[PDB]
């Protein structure tokens, strides 16, 4: 034990002689593979940030983007593989409108978050599928405020300040020395990185309580907390 | 290495060896490039001939998949004519319901979910090719969105995909895409393709060339022959 | 789609050694503790929460299934939600058919046949958590114990994940038939008190009671007027 | 897909299924259960399982199965497989009832469940259900019966047999004690308890350690009742005493 | 579903759970039955016999009021395709208003024990079988068959373990002296037996509907051979 | 219009039936069979819609065969019975069968048993039962002498008055009467009743 | 290896390839030759007939197909039988919904298209068939190649075991075809298998099969005493 | 382990090799074509004198005016014929004359590879037959014979060999063969290359043959009839 291994327990979702799923363990290598870090922290009035990579020079940056919306009240920030990462904002939209077409009511955050969670869960179960290796949930709750929450491929999920990738427990170190809105993020992702970024190279979506909606910042937006920082 | 035997199979470090063995399938095969430039998109495609008992328009690597959309591909070729038609129907489809030209972004991000929804399973394989899109409109411009196997898709400025991608790609970098006309654009392509041809390995090939954009109203179309045949007398000359 | 050959195969000794592993799986889980007192139920369970920055609120490990009848697990978390699910659907099943509160005992003779699917089925891995399901009705309280295999037994006092030995150790000596609720509590608390490892808050266990009132969790100010005194 | 598949369906080298084989070695260790066919009744004698602790005891049996009004059953092996082929006893018993609106034959029942059970070890690619089970009944047919089955399919007629922990041996002292046509229930209970007290290592016969249930005809109804603390209490000291005699 | 091929062709022509299922076979009781010319009587072996036994639930020995059959190897098989059989048998007296010929029946299983040796998923049946009955003619029937699905017929023959032995002894006994009457065909039936193994014995006479022996008429046969092969 | 009559004594029961085949205006067939022996003990009176009656009736038939091969035995009447209701029951749906039932059936446990069942599927047991409109013209005689403790002498008696009362009262040309008996010796065939 | 990555389709092999699809170019690599051309008015095949035993006659190496379009085999001919019948129910269901009778070359992709789904898809095996396709329609006469579901337009075509002769033969006179009238072009194919032949076996009136399509002249296979106008002839070897 | 439909590097799939090797176990089966009709005769191989003879058939009518040899599994041949004679009933059916017989072999050759474990409508076929026939038959085109293998690539003959003794038997079926023999000199030459393979000794108990003629239906020869051809020896 600490290390055993029978059969096909390395090649498919059954347990291991000390009760792991290797798979799933290794699912998570998978969002490192992915060479990435996001940042995601609330206050009292929730936001998002993550870096872009952008290497060719060849590509429409408009087109690259992690930051996707889910509704009009809802985004969210993927961290992985890139097509999982797609296809699972495909399958977090239709849950969403799933939901308001069968209720009669935006969908909360959480019950977005726990049905992902249910739905990732099943790959873990049957042999036949690998699990997806990539997501991070902000919204407007009611009686809550602002909520962050954080699936992860084998479907677990609540959050006052998070980060996800290759620099996530450094960061969440880092989160966890402060915390006992945007700039907190933006520091904490500009620490870990040591990178200091340029404004082409971030993108930070915010949710308030003033406009509920999940909004995209534009470039001399986020170059304005760039230099606001710049400044210290 | 047991570890690579399935698509559904995570190695212990992370990786998915059957895409990542289905992307060095790509660049087993020729060089098709494409160029978006300010009005419209120019796709060129290396197209070997392999032996001369073979008539003109055998293994065609520009497809159309919709009246204003087309496509060139590299790969496993069989298997991009089942993506041509998967694009065909999603085109279709979306013209019958929603009742307008399908957007690029939209088909782009489907046939992506058609060809990620193979990388999942072990009862099936991943696709051996990748390929581009071009399209053209008036209220939304000109589009290149390019997919690889692993079901990943970006919009570009200019794309080579292929066995002789990094060498096109610095080529393509050194042109001025944005500001020039299609007319223009189509003398620098068939100047990368004879650049970056190997010559003495695997002789005998033939140049495929087409365009859209304001130029043909949005209307997908071959170049004609003149233009084409200008285009490869240039190249030759530049070639030297 | 799926496959359709089982992956839970007998070894040489008779063993589904699957579901033998499974049982290791919940033996590795946080601590859960469940007492039927003279008038009610008590169940309880460490939450293995630390990193301050998870919302304690956003999640709950004891889960109720009707307006008596509760859950908690030791073991894999989406599983057991998983679990919450069927048996939240099994039980509205059940009261639309009979226009009845489910029996308790049913409830666990039929989530029992679903965890013992997954032992049979094509291509799934047995589940990975032991549950504990308390029940009220005919004025007699209940406690039941499943497990991954699909088997299930009835509980007096019991103790299942990390240190369950000594945890049914240490409620074989504090047990007696007449002890109340509150001292039910009081005696689950000291309970997992033996492997928790620092310092206990009202953010880091949960503890649900079933009684005549119906089934409730604690909020935080409860559980912490509980750990005065402990 | 095919690196992974077990094949549990599939003959060995020498004409067996290994996991047939592996599932009554599993039996073999499960818990001894015996049955005696007598004059006027069948009775099973049982160790339990649940071998105490700060246990419950909320159910008037743990291994004693009704089935319909006029048959009952014991089980050995996994409890989880016994679970789900008791309950589909159940169904067959009652779609039965159902159709003929007569209560069922005590052996169609076994043969459907051992068609049942045939099933699994031959396609599907599941594996075998691993549990014996003891089947007593009454009928207008043929009166009080006695079956054992096995997860092959097999079935046979006994008037007493044993399975579980230490079977054979058991069955060894049945065969030299039994008085075909001449056992009542008193003395097919003083019997019962003189093989349990000899098959059982653990722990040397105390007030549980077994269930002894009863099958007898009573005004025209059949009354399947498990034997309550006081009386198995009793039974067991109370002939501990004709074993203080024996010198 | 479950669709794997499990039957399939191993490098020289042999379908291994072809075989295997043939030793499934090679292990199971041995059977006989010999035809005489208005009787056919089957003669089966027992197991284990284990005298706390309930003989009534252990026979092995009518699918309808005409036909009767013998086996061998795994039991549950067997009763699987006696309960086939019959329910073949019944239709067929719902649609041809006549009782079955022994023939139908005998290629409905010939052709049941092969089905499963060629489909998707299934291994194959563990048993032989030997079949008897009689026609509307009074033609007495006897025949055979195996796990392959070829079928045969016979004038008296043994399946099983140690049934090479058993047909020696049945090809150099099988005389017209040596079934003239009812008596001399049991007598050869348990003689043939003899030969290994306790047995046992059910009778079918023209239009008298399958009637099984009493073991005490089956003491005395025994014993009467068994003193002839002292002496 | 088909005409059916049944008895039940103490330890017999007495059916007969008319021996009549008709199309339209003409009879087709005066050796007609209602009886259908379902086995040793048991048979079941069958008229109603032509086709359904001969469909349902073999079709019950080869399941009580089925059954006595199954199991060596043969169905109780009761069972019987039930099993026929349940099959004419399982009535709205695509196979009504529009047949009129009488069922005779003797158990060794409890004696001759006579079972009346309509085209619906109601099952009625009865000391004696009637289809068809002589039916109308018969179950007053039959409610005028029969007794529970008739000897079948007098049951065959009451059974000549009833079929006279056919030939006299009735309007439909039922010239010729099969008659069957059935006890504890199996069943038993009775000389034909002609006028 | 060789073994773990060549018992499934669906195994890509660490260099990019499949190997069980290489391994089905061996069964068309392996069978008897064929040969096919054709001119701006006629499309013709030419193939050896494999007659088993000598008192076996010859197996059947051209199919009819429709009035318009013949194909040839090389490997497994149960395969090529499958691909004919869905080529008839093709044909067939274009005359019965639009009344005129399929293109050949959107047949011959919906062959390419059905070939391939085999290809990828877990516990399927890639038809181990290739094939010439002599048709003529409204774009004139037709000759095409289809294993790998890939499919080639040709001027002049042969496939089969020892090709290349035959191949290099059809590179040094293609260019002669477009012109020759219908006796010359099947002469030409005749001498394109003759080079494909060991040196002492001859081509008869037995083994030597040929099919034959035109602007008027529906398609006919020429056979034991029809191939006997078309052997005379000859220029020999 | 791997698939039923596994290419090897030669291109051939393994059980469509491994099932003509189950065909070289099967009892040897000689068919011969004439003008005057096709003679075919399999040898019995009794085995035991316990069985009846007459119950083993290995040449069947298929309609009234074809004949069927086989070879190997004969199981296989159960649902091949059953299949054959429901596709001529279909034709007698459908067009009201009689099928000809290379129609039939192509119909039945389909049911060759027709096999495979995926696609599988519910409980179709895991294995290839390994069973190879010969089908003799008159029509309008006249006597004729027909051969068929494991692979389901079905041809023309005129006289053939199949099984574990076709070696030979069709080396001296190459050299009896001419087009104007009769029908009974090659019932006579039928038997003398059969008796000349068979272990066992050739008697009316251990053979069957039959003919099929223009003139008459398909007979199969009784016990005294193959006596009779078999005094000649």
């Amino acid at each position: 034990s600490r290390g055993s291994s029978a059969g096909f327990d390395r090649h498919i979702t059954i347990f291991s002689p000390e009760g792991r799923l290797y798979q799933v363990e290794y699912a998570f290598k998978a969002i490192n593979q992915g060479g990435l870090t996001s940042v995601a922290v609330r206050g009292k009035d929730a936001v998002i940030v993550t870096q872009k990579k952008v290497p060719d020079k060849l590509l429409d940056s408009s087109t690259v983007t992690h930051l996707f919306k889910i509704t009009e009240n809802i985004g969210c920030v993927m961290t992985g593989m890139t097509a999982d990462s797609r296809s699972q904002v495909q399958r977090a939209r239709y849950e969403a409108a799933n939901w308001k077409y069968k209720y009669g009511y935006e969908i909360p955050v959480d019950m977005l978050c726990k049905r992902i969670a249910d739905i990732s869960q099943v790959y873990t179960q049957n042999a036949e599928m690998r699990p997806l290796g990539c997501m991070i949930l902000i919204g407007i709750d009611e009686e809550q405020g602002p909520q962050v929450y954080k699936c992860d491929p084998a479907g677990y999920y609540g959050f006052k300040a998070t980060a996800a990738g290759v620099k996530q427990t450094e960061s969440t170190s880092f989160l966890e020395k402060k915390v006992k809105t945007v700039e907190t993020a933006i520091t904490c992702l500009s620490t870990v990185l040591s990178i200091d970024f340029k404004p082409s190279e971030i993108e930070v979506g915010v949710v308030t309580v003033e406009n509920p909606k999940f909004r995209i910042l534009t470039e001399a937006e986020i170059d304005a907390h760039l230099v606001a920082l710049a400044e210290r | 290495t047991g570890y690579d035997l399935s698509a559904s199979t995570f190695s212990p470090d992370g990786r998915v060896f059957q895409v990542e063995y289905a992307m060095k399938a790509v660049e087993n095969s020729s060089t098709a490039i494409g160029i978006r430039c300010k009005d419209g998109v120019v796709f060129g495609v290396e197209k070997l001939v392999l032996s001369k008992l073979y008539e003109e328009g055998s293994n065609k690597r520009l497809f159309n998949v919709d009246r204003h959309v087309g496509m060139a591909v590299a790969g496993l070729l069989a298997d991009a004519r089942s993506l041509a038609d998967i694009a065909r129907e999603e085109a279709s489809n979306f013209r019958s319901n929603f009742g307008y030209n399908i957007p690029l972004k939209h088909l782009a991000d489907r046939v992506a979910m058609y060809v990620h929804a193979y990388t999942l399973y072990s009862a099936v394989r991943p696709f051996g090719c990748s390929f581009m899109l071009g399209s053209y409109s008036v209220n939304d411009g000109a589009q290149l969105y390019m997919i690889d196997p692993s079901g990943v898709s970006y919009g570009y400025w200019g794309c080579a995909i292929g066995k002789a991608r990094q060498a096109a790609k610095t080529e393509i970098e050194k042109l001025q895409m944005k500001e020039m006309t299609c007319r223009d654009i189509v003398k620098e392509v068939a100047k990368i393709i004879y650049i970056v041809h190997d010559e003495v390995k695997d002789k005998a090939f033939e140049l495929e060339l087409s365009w859209v954009g304001e130029l043909t109203n949005g209307r997908h179309e071959i170049v004609p022959k003149d233009i084409r045949e200008e285009a490869e007398k240039y190249a030759k000359e530049s070639l030297k | 789609r799926g496959y359709s050959f089982s992956l839970t195969t007998f070894s040489p000794s008779g063993k589904l050694v699957q579901i033998e592993y499974a049982l290791a799986a919940v033996a590795g889980g946080a601590p859960s503790v469940g007492i039927k007192a003279a008038n009610g139920v008590v169940l309880a369970t460490e939450k293995k929460q630390k990193s301050i920055l998870y919302d304690e609120r956003s999640v709950h490990k004891v889960e109720p299934i009707t307006k008596h009848i509760g859950l908690v697990y030791s073991g894999m978390g989406p599983d057991y939600r998983v679990l919450v699910h069927r048996a939240r659907k099994l039980a509205q099943q059940y009261y639309l058919v009979y226009q009845e509160p489910i029996p308790t005992a049913q409830l666990v003779q039929r989530v029992a046949s679903v965890m013992q699917e997954y032992t049979q089925s094509g291509g799934v891995r047995p589940f990975g958590v032991s549950l504990l399901i308390c029940g009220w009705n005919e004025g007699r309280p209940y406690l039941f114990q499943s497990d991954p295999s699909g088997a299930y037994f009835a509980w007096k006092a019991t103790a299942m994940g990390k240190n369950y030995v000594n945890g049914k150790t240490f409620l074989e000596k504090r047990y007696n038939e007449d002890l109340e609720l509150e001292d039910a509590i009081h005696t689950a608390i000291l309970t997992l008190k033996e492997s928790f490892e620092g310092q206990m808050t009202e953010d880091n266990i949960e503890v649900g009671i079933c009684n005549e009132a119906g089934f409730r969790r604690l909020t935080p100010t409860e559980v912490k007027d509980y750990l005065a005194a402990i | 897909s095919r690196r992974y598949d077990s094949r549990t369906t599939i003959f060995s080298p020498e004409g067996r299924l290994y996991q047939v084989e592996y599932a009554m070695e599993a039996i073999g260790h499960a818990g001894t259960c015996l049955g005696i066919l007598a004059n006027d009744g069948v009775l099973l004698a049982a160790e339990r399982r649940n071998i105490h602790k700060l246990l419950d005891e909320v159910f008037f049996s743990e291994k004693i199965y009704k089935l319909n009004e006029d048959m009952a059953c014991s089980v050995a092996g996994i409890t989880s497989d016994a679970n789900v082929l008791t309950n589909e006893l159940r169904l067959i018993a009652q779609r039965y009832l159902l159709q003929y609106q007569e209560p069922i034959p005590c052996e169609q029942l076994v043969t459907a469940l051992c068609d049942i059970k045939q099933a699994y070890t031959q396609f599907g690619g599941k594996r075998p259900f691993g549990v014996s089970l003891l089947y007593i009944g009454w009928d207008k047919h043929y009166g009080f019966q006695l079956y054992q089955s096995d997860p092959s399919g097999n079935y046979g007629g006994w008037k007493a047999t044993c399975i579980g922990n230490n079977s054979a041996a058991a069955v060894s002292m049945l065969k030299q004690d039994y008085k075909e046509g001449e056992m009542t229930l008193k003395s097919a209970l003083a019997l019962a308890i003189k093989v349990l007290n000899k098959t059982m290592d653990v722990s040397k016969l105390s007030a549980e350690k077994v269930e002894i249930a009863t099958l007898t005809r009573e005004n025209g109804k059949t009354v399947i009742r498990v034997l309550k603390q006081k009386e198995v209490e009793q039974l067991i000291k109370k002939h501990e005493e004709e074993e203080a005699k024996a010198e | 579903s479950y669709d794997r091929a499990i039957t399939v062709f191993s490098p020289d022509g042999h379908l291994f759970q072809v075989e295997y299922a043939q030793e499934a076979v090679k292990k199971g009781s041995t059977a006989v039955g010999v035809r005489g010319r208005d009787i056919v009587v089957l003669g089966v072996e027992k197991k284990s016999v284990a005298k706390l036994q309930d003989e009534r639930t252990v026979r092995k020995i009518a699918l309808d009021d005409n036909v009767c059959m013998a086996f061998a190897g795994l039991t549950a098989d067997a009763r699987i395709v006696i309960n086939r059989a019959r329910v073949e048998c019944q239709s067929h007296r719902l649609t041809v208003e006549d009782p079955v010929t022994v023939e139908y029946i005998t290629r409905y299983i010939a052709s049941l024990k092969q089905r499963y040796t060629q489909s998707n998923g299934r291994r194959p049946f563990g048993i032989s079988a030997l079949i008897v009955g009689f026609d509307f003619d009074g033609t007495p029937r006897l025949y055979q068959t195996d796990p392959s699905g070829t079928y045969h017929a016979w004038k008296a023959n043994a399946i099983g373990r140690g049934a090479k032995s058993v047909r020696e002894f049945l090809e150099k006994n099988y005389t017209d002296e040596a079934i003239e009457t009812d008596d001399l065909t049991i007598k050869l039936v348990i003689k043939a037996l003899l030969e290994v193994v306790n047995i046992e014995l059910a009778v079918m006479r023209r239009d008298q509907s399958l009637k099984i022996l009493n073991p005490e008429e089956i003491e005395k046969y025994v014993a009467e051979i068994e003193k002839e092969k002292e002496e | 219009m088909e005409y059916l009559i049944g008895i039940q004594g103490p330890d017999y029961v007495l059916v007969a039936s008319d021996r009549v085949a008709a199309s339209n205006i003409v009879q087709m067939k005066d050796d007609h069979d209602k009886m259908f022996k379902m086995s040793e003990k048991i048979l079941l009176l069958c008229v109603g819609e032509a086709g359904d009656t001969v469909q349902f009736a073999e079709y019950i038939q080869k399941n009580v065969q089925l059954y006595k091969m199954r199991n060596g035995y043969e169905l109780s009447p009761t069972a019987a019975a039930n099993f026929t209701r349940r099959n004419l029951a399982d009535l709205r749906s695509r196979t009504p069968y529009h047949v009129n039932l009488l069922l005779a059936g003797y158990d060794e446990h409890e004696g001759p048993a006579l079972y009346y069942m309509d085209y619906l599927a109601a099952l009625a047991k009865a000391p004696f039962a009637a289809h068809g409109y002589g039916a109308f013209l018969t179950l007053s005689i039959l409610d005028r002498y029969y007794t529970p403790t008739i000897s079948r002498e007098r049951a065959v008696e009451l059974l000549r008055k009833c079929l006279e009362e056919l030939q006299k009262r009735f309007i439909l040309n039922l010239p010729t009467f099969s008659v069957r008996i059935i006890d504890k010796n199996g069943i038993h065939d009775l000389d034909n009743i002609s006028f | 290896f060789r073994n773990q990555y060549d018992n499934d389709v669906t195994v890509w092999s660490p260099q990019g390839r499949i190997h069980q699809i290489e391994y089905a170019m061996e069964a068309v690599k392996q069978g008897s030759a064929t040969v096919g051309l054709k001119s701006k008015t006629h499309a013709v095949l030419v193939a050896l007939k494999r007659a088993q035993s000598e008192l076996a006659a010859h197996q059947k190496k051209i199919l009819h197909v429709d009035n318009h379009i013949g194909i040839s085999i090389a490997g497994l001919t149960a395969d090529a039988r499958l691909l004919c019948n869905f080529m008839r129910q093709e044909c067939l269901d274009s005359r019965f919904v639009f009344d005129r009778p399929l293109p050949v070359s959107r047949l011959v992709s919906l062959i390419g298209s059905k070939t391939q789904i085999p290809t990828q898809r877990y516990g399927r095996r890639p038809y181990g068939v290739g094939l010439l396709i002599a048709g003529y329609d409204d774009m004139g006469p037709h000759i095409f190649q289809t294993p790998s579901a890939n499919y080639f337009d040709c001027r002049a075509m042969s496939i089969g075991a020892r090709s290349q002769s035959a191949r290099t033969y059809l590179e040094r006179h293609m260019s002669e075809f477009m012109e020759c009238n219908l006796n010359e072009l099947v002469k030409h194919g005749l001498r394109a298998l003759r080079e494909t032949l060991p040196a002492e076996q001859d081509l008869t009136t037995k083994n030597v099969s040929i099919g034959i399509v035109g602007k008027d002249l529906e398609f006919t296979i020429y056979d034991d005493d029809d191939v006997s106008p078309f052997l005379e002839g000859l220029e020999e070897r | 382990d791997r698939g039923v439909n596994t290419f090897s590097p030669e291109g051939r799939l393994f059980q469509v090799e491994y099932a003509i090797e189950a065909i070289k176990l099967g009892s040897t089966a000689i068919g011969i074509q004439t003008s005057e009709g096709v003679c075919l005769a399999v040898e019995k191989r009794i085995t035991s004198p316990l069985m009846e003879p007459s119950s083993i058939e290995k040449i069947v009518e298929i309609d009234a005016h074809i004949g069927c040899a086989m070879s190997g599994l004969i199981a296989d041949a159960k649902t091949l014929i059953d299949k054959a004679r429901v596709e001529t009933q279909n034709h007698w059916f459908t067009y009201n004359e009689t099928m000809t017989v290379e129609s039939v072999t192509q119909a039945v050759s389909n049911l060759a590879l027709q096999f495979g474990e995926e696609d599988a409508d519910p409980g179709a076929m895991s294995r290839p037959f390994g069973v190879a026939l010969l089908f003799g038959g008159v029509d309008e085109k006249g006597p004729q014979l027909f051969h068929m293998d494991p692979s389901g690539t079905f041809v023309q003959c005129d006289a053939r060999a199949i099984g574990s003794a076709s070696e030979g038997a069709q080396s001296s079926l190459q050299e009896v063969y001419h087009k104007s023999m009769t029908l009974k000199e090659a019932i006579k030459s039928s038997l003398i290359i059969l008796k000349q393979v068979m272990e066992e000794k050739l008697n009316a108990t251990n053979i069957e043959l039959a003919t099929v003629q223009p003139g008459q239906n398909f007979h199969m020869f009784t016990k005294e009839e193959l006596e009779e051809v078999i005094k000649d020896i």
